[PDB]
């Protein structure tokens, strides 16, 4: 949860 | 909220396999987003919690391979 919920975070930033 | 998760991850990998990839990208963030969405906000068990999360990891790896090979 915590590398996947980060995954996110990381693609959808700007 | 759920039915926008697969809506939108469902749309997402049909594009994949069709061709498309900047619209596919985009669809795979937004898609997975609900599915951590909902899970943060309703979680039952582990089985439902570990199905979205395998499914993230998958969607969110081809956004992330499709974005560099797409500007690589």
């Amino acid at each position: 949860d915590e590398e996947i919920e980060r995954q996110l975070k990381a693609l959808g930033v700007d | 909220n759920l039915q926008k998760a697969i809506d939108l991850a469902s749309k997402a990998a049909q594009e994949d396999k069709a061709g498309n990839y900047e619209e596919a990208l985009q669809l795979y963030q937004h898609a997975v987003q609900y599915f951590l969405h909902v899970v943060k906000y309703e979680a039952q068990g582990d089985k439902a919690k570990q199905s979205i999360r395998a499914k993230c990891t998958e969607y969110l790896d081809r956004a992330e391979k499709l974005k560099e090979y797409l500007k690589n």
